[PDB]
């Protein structure tokens, strides 16, 4: 098989940079009828792929003019004049002039952007659930900046552990932050020995530590 | 409207 | 523009059908890709076919496994694969000139489907921040994956975050969705979640109510 070696594997790019992603064929992609089947594609966060360039250097209708993409042979090159937010995701080669047809193993492009706090809000949990047996208390830390952040589940001030999830999104692609949810789980007769539930919020953004917090039937 | 390139060519018949 | 068929449950050793309906271009004029997207994010070309002329050429991976076919009266392509096991759920991609189906997840797997319960996640003064209050919809004890939700019939986008489902430890998927909007706005506008999952024929509908605190 025709192996596809896409570097690097990670752009890590601020808005307005050059960017460049290099695919090497380990055999020529020439086919006899004198074309070269090499196309790249772009998966956004979430999303299928959509072809951006074809023929080594055809883009497709709708793809701006930032995009170029040359070479030739087995040496090809996607390049971008000034990165946007909306070109996050990962980019993908393929080629179209052997069997199997093979793809490049992804180059993931990344945004840096400056630090963005989280906005910080707490939800208990619902009579609907409390009724089944079982307390959701969520936590959500939205639109942030960078991605790593401390969240610590606090009840009646003791430091929980072992009883929560989270989740984080994709960089959005218009703000270039995350958001995280924070689920803690307990059965209703635990979340009912407790008053105080809390979760307490540590990351770049803020100068000091963020607690939202309730007092249980006080909602 | 031109139509979009091939991604790679089609079989013969 | 490429629409694929709804996710998948399927048996382990059992097969799976999927389809992929072309409109926009001249769906006998470029092979129909299918591609199998694997967990950590690559693209494994399975086979194609042309509709032109039924030709279909295939990774030797998955000969023997795939059949592919091509309906020129309807404009579909379809895909089966037989022989399922654990290596085959993923999601299957078709692709055909400048288009890509939006996917369709397979999940081989013998446990029964299980439709999600639906909770709110009320807004209230300790889901406000500057002027914003956040409020959601917590969807928990599904399989397999996926859920859609969306908000008022999907007139509602903006703010949204409709997180990635956690495993639970019984085995059971959950995830949150949630959006953020004015807070001066929570007693005239209604914000309804859509929740639905293929699998279990499971569609409901929840109004997320302030509360007072």
């Amino acid at each position: 098989d025709v192996v596809m070696t896409q570097t690097p594997l990670t752009l890590s790019v601020t808005i307005g940079q050059p960017a460049s992603i290099s695919c090497k064929s380990s055999q020529s992609l020439l086919y006899s009828d004198g074309k070269t089947y090499l196309n790249w594609l772009l998966q956004r966060p979430g999303q299928s792929p959509k072809r951006l360039i074809s023929l080594v250097s055809e883009l497709d209708s709708g793809v701006p003019d930032r995009f170029t993409g040359s070479g030739s042979g087995t040496d090809f090159t996607l390049k971008i004049s000034r990165v946007e937010a909306e070109d996050l995701g990962v980019y993908y080669c393929w080629q179209g002039t052997h069997f199997p047809r093979t793809f490049g193993g992804g180059t993931k492009l990344e945004i840096k952007r400056t630090v963005a706090a989280p906005s910080v809000f707490i939800f208990p949990p619902s009579d609907e659930q409390l009724k089944s047996g079982t307390a959701s208390v969520v936590c959500l830390l939205n639109n942030f900046y960078p991605r790593e952040a401390k969240v610590q589940w606090k009840v009646d001030n003791a430091l929980q552990s072992g009883n929560s999830q989270e989740s984080v999104t994709e960089q959005d692609s218009k703000d270039s932050t995350y958001s995280l949810s924070s689920t803690l789980t307990l059965s209703k007769a635990d979340y009912e020995k407790h008053k105080v539930y809390a979760c307490e919020v540590t990351h770049q953004g803020l100068s000091s530590p963020v607690t939202k917090s309730f007092n249980r039937g006080e909602c | 409207p031109a139509p979009p390139n091939a991604n790679d060519p089609a079989p013969p018949n | 523009y490429l629409q694929q068929s709804g996710a998948e449950l399927v048996r382990s050793g059992a097969s799976v059908k999927m389809s992929c309906k072309a409109s926009g271009y001249t769906f006998t004029s470029y092979n129909m890709h299918w591609v199998k997207q694997t967990p950590g994010q690559g693209l494994e070309w399975i086979g194609y076919i042309y509709p032109g002329n039924g030709v279909t050429n295939f990774n030797q991976k998955f000969k023997g496994k795939a059949t592919l076919t091509a309906d020129t009266s309807s404009s579909t392509a379809y895909m089966q694969i037989s022989s399922l096991t654990s290596e085959d759920s993923a999601v299957y991609f078709c692709a055909s000139a400048a288009y890509w189906g939006q996917g369709t997840l397979v999940t081989v797997s013998s446990a029964s489907t299980k439709g999600p319960s639906v909770f709110p996640l009320a807004p209230s003064s300790k889901s406000t921040s500057g002027g914003t209050a956040a409020l959601g919809c917590l969807v928990k004890d599904y399989f397999p994956e996926p859920v859609t939700v969306s908000w008022n019939s999907g007139a509602l986008t903006s703010g949204v975050h409709t997180f990635p489902a956690v495993l639970q430890s019984s085995g059971l998927y959950s995830l949150s969705s949630v959006v953020t909007v004015p807070s001066s706005s929570l007693g005239t506008q209604t914000y309804i979640c859509n929740v639905n999952h293929k699998p279990s024929n499971t569609k409901v509908d929840k109004k997320v109510e302030p509360k007072s605190c």
